[PDB]
């Protein structure tokens, strides 16, 4: 049993900033890589970063730098991601994903939701 | 056809030690004995020794310029004849040669050992010292 | 870096799909499919196997750098958004629709 | 024609994961890495150069790097097990700063605090650096593993010093090691030597730079699972060292209360001279260079047009964004910012100054609900160090850019030790063999092929002796079933097979290595042992022997 | 059983046809979770909804 339980759904202007949550459960939370995924309508699906908890290292992807930051609570187990300036581009539905083993990260079994974020 | 493939040896400091195999199938190893020479590559052949044959005595009888430095061994569950080589000099080099010696005898003009002789040899194995 | 079959792609119940992802880069490579609002699944995982859950209808791999994934007799819960993954990268995205 | 022979030490090893025991030198028996129970070392190891032989290594999955994290972990846990608690130290703490007297990191934290009887209370004021101190909600605050975990003290006279631990093999196991000087953790090593411990192995703790520890011998190398993915960290390893002074400039005076029946306190007293800032040196041109030579290794994996951009790390907590190491008992936490700012195109005494925070509630191998107490050392600290290695992460994600990103990261524990344990592979010996002969009733040489073989030839360490014992009794058992109770060579009755892989017996002496005339059986093996059971002597000792 | 005629001695009956029993608690219990020391924490029924 793995779940990825995602919230948010947040209507959002431009030029303010979101944030949304993903809660794990069933898996240990620390000792496996997290992944944050956009899916926008006709638009090619970017990987915007990962994280990895025990020590909570990040990996932003190069055309969001600067603006995306991923954070977690441990003890909660839930990561949050953050964007600090929105756009008319980032209309899409956001996913908190998982690899299918991390000891390789890229096979995306487990997906959250999804959290659609309109702009 | 007796293949005989001898495949050791190598580059080696004037002192050192090395280990030589002969191979050989297609016959029976098991009586038929065994000897090795040696050719140095600026010169021709040379006698290096020869086990004998099981229950002929079992034994090996070196040479001249090898008594003390050589010695031969057989396996013949494996059909193996090695020779193992210490104690080296420079003059020791060449492609070792193993063939299978033979008994010959006869009347008339017989006298012991008499005579024996190389029918079927290996291809060679070049062993050279620095 | 990653490229795809025509995104318009339609087919009736029934036949084989063929969707061809070419890749530039070496890794292994996975294939997504997406229902009408629900998030994305793992169908093809390392090239050519499938993910647990997942009928034998989907298969299908090539040794070099042109991927063909085939469905063959599709069902009415088929006919998705498909995405194949090489790495981070994930290329157009090809609908499968009636 | 051809008969099964049983030989016994053929030199046939197999991969293999087991328990391996620790090997100090000498030892003040206050070392937090001594279990003093490690026995003592091997003043000339037996390192047995093999024969030509290529051996498949990876450093990416062995399993010594797994079972010495565990070890790490239950060693450092078992060190602060009999210390001070800490429980009634999570106290409301009213905290004013640390001022010039005339115009924020340290806080003076007054605070209440038991004694050593219950029903009285003392009032003792201290100093506690900002990162460990949380506000609450009129300036009270509090220690910063308070409302989760539970903060242990380190015992005073436990020395937090790396010392050299070699990890020994049991008997019946080997260590392999790859001398290939060029060898990049994973694939074949055509010069593989045997041992049975490995070298010291210092458990030096740092997070983006690999400190001492040992350098590569001709060149940077540099070692990834796959270098294009993005989610494996890079390891550097460097060929010469960049020395890393640091100190800790305050003239800190501790002082001690008692808390409890046999328990004190260790905290900062106070601090006679200025304040200052902790700091590390790292020397500029030598640091510009060693980045010159990891451009020109990184340049191999990647295009040859490629610019290399070096920046600091992204994100991630206090031990990840930033190099944390000890330094004479104190816990440095450096900005590195300093080191990793560049952009390198594809074609004096002067020293980088790193600001360095220092730490006292520390969790090293980040665990829920766990954290200690560091007590602050007396006096000024100082360290020289060398750094051998680095911990790369790269950013990627775009197709265009043409530049690669390569900042710092911490990563896990365990990348510091797959730079200690990359030579070596845990083999386990099986030393039987089977092979077909004319005749009807150490590791040294692998590389040989047969026949030239043939004749050429604490409770940690108790599961460890055990399992040989049981092993050696096993091989044992097999000579026993077998009709061959004497050593090395016995012939026996079964016939060969012809199916059983059949080369005519002159190829297989000579051309072929006891490993592979074992990969050429192995899956038949069980078949030999089943014909070679006793149900050949049965007919061989139970019909033919009642007289 | 032991000697089967001793008191003061278990009988075991064992079933060939199992019967099936079925258990429940129907208060909808909203728990709530309170911190009573350094990590450990205390949990307790919050209220019946
Ligand atoms: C990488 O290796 C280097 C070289 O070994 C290492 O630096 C060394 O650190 C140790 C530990 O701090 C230093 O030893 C100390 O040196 C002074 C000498 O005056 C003393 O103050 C210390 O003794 C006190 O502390 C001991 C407890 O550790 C007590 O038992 C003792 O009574 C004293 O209170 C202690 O001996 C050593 O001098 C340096 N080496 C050099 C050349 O400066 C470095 O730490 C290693 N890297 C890492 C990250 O640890
Ligand atoms: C990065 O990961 C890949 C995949 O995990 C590693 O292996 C590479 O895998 C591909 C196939 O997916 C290999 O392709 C091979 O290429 C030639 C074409 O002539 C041929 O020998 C084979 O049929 C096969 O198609 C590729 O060679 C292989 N890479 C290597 C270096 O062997 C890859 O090694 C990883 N990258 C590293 C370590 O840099
Ligand atoms: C400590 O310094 C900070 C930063 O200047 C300031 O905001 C704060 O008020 C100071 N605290 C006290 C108690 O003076
Ligand atoms: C902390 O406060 C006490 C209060 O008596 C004072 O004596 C001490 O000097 C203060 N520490 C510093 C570093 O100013
Ligand atoms: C310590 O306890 C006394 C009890 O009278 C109280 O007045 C005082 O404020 C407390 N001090 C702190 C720093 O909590
Ligand atoms: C309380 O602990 C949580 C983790 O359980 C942490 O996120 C939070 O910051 C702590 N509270 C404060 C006031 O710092
Ligand atoms: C380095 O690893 C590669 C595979 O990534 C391997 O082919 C190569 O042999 C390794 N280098 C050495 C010197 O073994
Ligand atoms: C470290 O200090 C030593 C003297 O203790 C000095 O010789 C050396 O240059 C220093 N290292 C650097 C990088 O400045
Ligand atoms: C480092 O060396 C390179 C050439 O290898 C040079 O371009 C660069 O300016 C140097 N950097 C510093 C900080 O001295
Ligand atoms: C290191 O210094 C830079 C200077 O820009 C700063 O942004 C960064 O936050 C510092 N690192 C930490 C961990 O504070
Ligand atoms: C700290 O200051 C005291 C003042 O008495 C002095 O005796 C001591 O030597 C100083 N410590 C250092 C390490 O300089
Ligand atoms: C740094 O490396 C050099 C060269 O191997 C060595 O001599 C020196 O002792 C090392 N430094 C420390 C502090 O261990
Ligand atoms: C079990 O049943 C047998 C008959 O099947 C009977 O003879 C025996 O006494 C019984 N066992 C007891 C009473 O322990």
């Amino acid at each position: 049993q793995v779940q990825l339980v995602q919230s948010g759904g947040q209507m959002k202007k431009p030029g303010e900033s979101m944030r949304i949550s993903c809660r794990a459960s069933g898996y240990e939370f620390i000792d496996c890589t997290l992944n944050w995924i956009r899916l926008a309508p006709g638009k090619r699906p970017e990987w915007m970063g990962w994280l990895k908890p025990r020590g909570g290292a990040v990996n932003y992807a190069r055309p969001l730098q600067g603006r995306v930051t991923m954070t977690r609570d441990v003890y909660s187990d839930t990561a949050f991601l953050e964007l600090r300036s929105l756009t008319v581009d980032d209309t899409a539905v956001y996913f908190c994903t998982r690899g299918k083993n991390c000891d390789y990260n890229w096979d995306f079994e487990h997906w959250g939701r999804g959290t659609p974020v309109i702009v | 056809e007796v293949q005989l493939v001898e495949s050791g040896g190598g580059l080696v400091k004037p002192g050192g030690s090395l280990r030589l195999s002969c191979s050989a199938s297609g016959f029976d190893f098991d009586n038929a004995w065994m000897t090795w020479v040696r050719q140095p590559p600026g010169k021709g052949l040379e006698w290096v020794g020869r086990i004998t044959g099981p229950g002929e005595g079992w034994s090996v009888d070196y040479a001249a310029p090898v008594e003390g430095r050589f010695t031969i061994s057989r396996l013949n569950s494996i059909n193996f004849l090695y020779l193992e080589m210490n104690n080296l000099r420079m003059e020791d080099s060449g492609l070792y040669f193993c063939a299978r010696t033979g008994k010959y005898y006869d009347f008339w003009s017989g006298y012991p050992p008499g005579e024996e002789y190389f029918q079927d040899w290996g291809r060679g194995t070049l062993v050279t010292v620095s | 870096v990653l490229t795809q079959s025509p995104g318009t792609l339609s087919l009736s119940p029934g036949e084989t799909a063929i969707i061809s992802c070419r890749t530039s880069q070496y890794g292994s490579l996975a294939w997504y499919q997406q229902r009408p609002g629900q998030a994305p699944r793992l169908v093809i995982y390392s090239g050519s196997t499938r993910a647990a859950g997942i009928p034998d209808r989907f298969s299908g791999s090539r040794w070099g750098p042109d991927y063909n994934l085939t469905i063959s007799n599709l069902e009415s819960g088929d006919f998705g958004v498909y995405y194949c993954q090489q790495y981070e990268f994930f290329g157009q995205g090809t609908k499968v629709q009636v | 024609n051809l008969w099964v022979t049983v030989y016994y030490g053929v030199p046939v090893w197999k991969d293999a994961e087991t328990t391996l025991f620790c090997a100090s030198d000498a030892k003040e028996k206050h070392n937090v890495w001594a279990t003093h129970a490690c026995v003592p070392t091997d003043p000339n190891p037996q390192e047995i150069h093999l024969e030509n032989v290529i051996e498949e290594f990876n450093m990416w999955k062995n399993n010594m790097v797994e079972q010495m994290h565990e070890d790490i972990i239950s060693l450092w846990d078992q060190s602060l097990k009999p210390c001070v608690k800490l429980t009634p130290l999570c106290v409301t703490l009213q905290c004013t700063n640390v001022t010039n007297n005339i115009t924020g990191e340290l806080k003076n934290c007054s605070f209440n605090m038991t004694t050593e009887l219950r029903d009285k209370k003392q009032k003792v004021y201290s100093l506690f650096y900002r990162l460990d101190v949380v506000q609450i909600n009129n300036k009270e605050y509090r220690l910063i593993n308070c409302n989760t975990s539970a903060i242990t003290q380190a015992c005073p006279k436990v020395s937090f010093e790396p010392i050299p631990i070699h990890y020994c093999a049991p008997a019946g196991f080997a260590i392999l090691k790859c001398k290939d000087k060029k060898f990049n953790g994973t694939g074949p090593c055509p010069s593989v030597s045997t041992v049975q411990c490995t070298h010291g192995i210092k458990p030096v703790v740092s997070t983006q730079l690999l400190l001492n520890g040992s350098l590569a011998e001709e060149e940077v190398i540099i070692r990834s699972e796959n270098i294009t993915n993005n989610a494996k960290n890079i390891l550097v390893q460097l060929n010469t060292p960049v020395q890393i002074n640091c100190t800790r400039p305050n003239n800190n005076t501790v002082k001690s209360i008692r808390i409890g029946p046999g328990q004190a306190f260790y905290y900062t007293g106070d601090i006679i001279g200025d304040i200052r800032q902790a700091h590390c040196n790292v020397s500029k041109a030598t640091w510009n260079e060693t980045l010159g030579k990891v451009v020109k290794q990184l340049r191999k994996h990647f295009g040859n047009n490629t610019i290399i951009r070096f920046a600091q790390s992204s994100g991630g907590d206090l031990e990840v964004t930033t190099h944390s190491f000890n330094c004479g008992g104190e816990f440095f936490y450096c900005n590195t910012s300093g080191l990793f700012n560049s952009t390198w195109i594809s074609n004096s005494n002067d020293s980088i100054t790193l600001p360095c925070r220092i730490k006292q509630i520390i969790n090293m191998w980040q665990r829920i609900g766990q954290a200690m107490y560091a007590p602050p050392i007396q006096g000024v600290i100082r360290c020289v160090s060398n750094i051998t290695g680095l911990i790369l992460t790269r950013d990627g994600g775009s197709t265009n850019s043409t530049t690669e990103t390569f900042r710092p990261g911490g990563g896990d524990m365990r990348d510091n030790w797959r730079s200690e344990l990359y030579k070596y592979k845990v083999v386990k010996i099986e030393p039987l063999g089977v092979a077909p002969t004319r005749c009807k009733r150490f590791l040294g040489a692998a590389g040989s092929t047969m026949g030239a073989a043939s004749m050429t030839l604490g409770i940690k360490q108790l599961q460890a002796r055990v399992l040989a014992v049981e092993h050696y009794l096993r091989d044992q058992q097999l000579l026993g079933i077998w009709g061959c109770s004497g050593k090395l060579i016995c012939c026996t009755n079964v016939p060969w097979n012809s199916s059983w892989s059949n080369r005519d017996l002159s190829e297989i002496w000579d051309k072929m290595t006891w490993l592979q005339w074992d990969k050429e059986i192995s899956n038949y093996t069980q078949i030999i042992y089943g014909l070679l059971e006793e149900s050949q002597n049965q007919q061989e000792k139970n019909e033919q022997d009642l007289l």
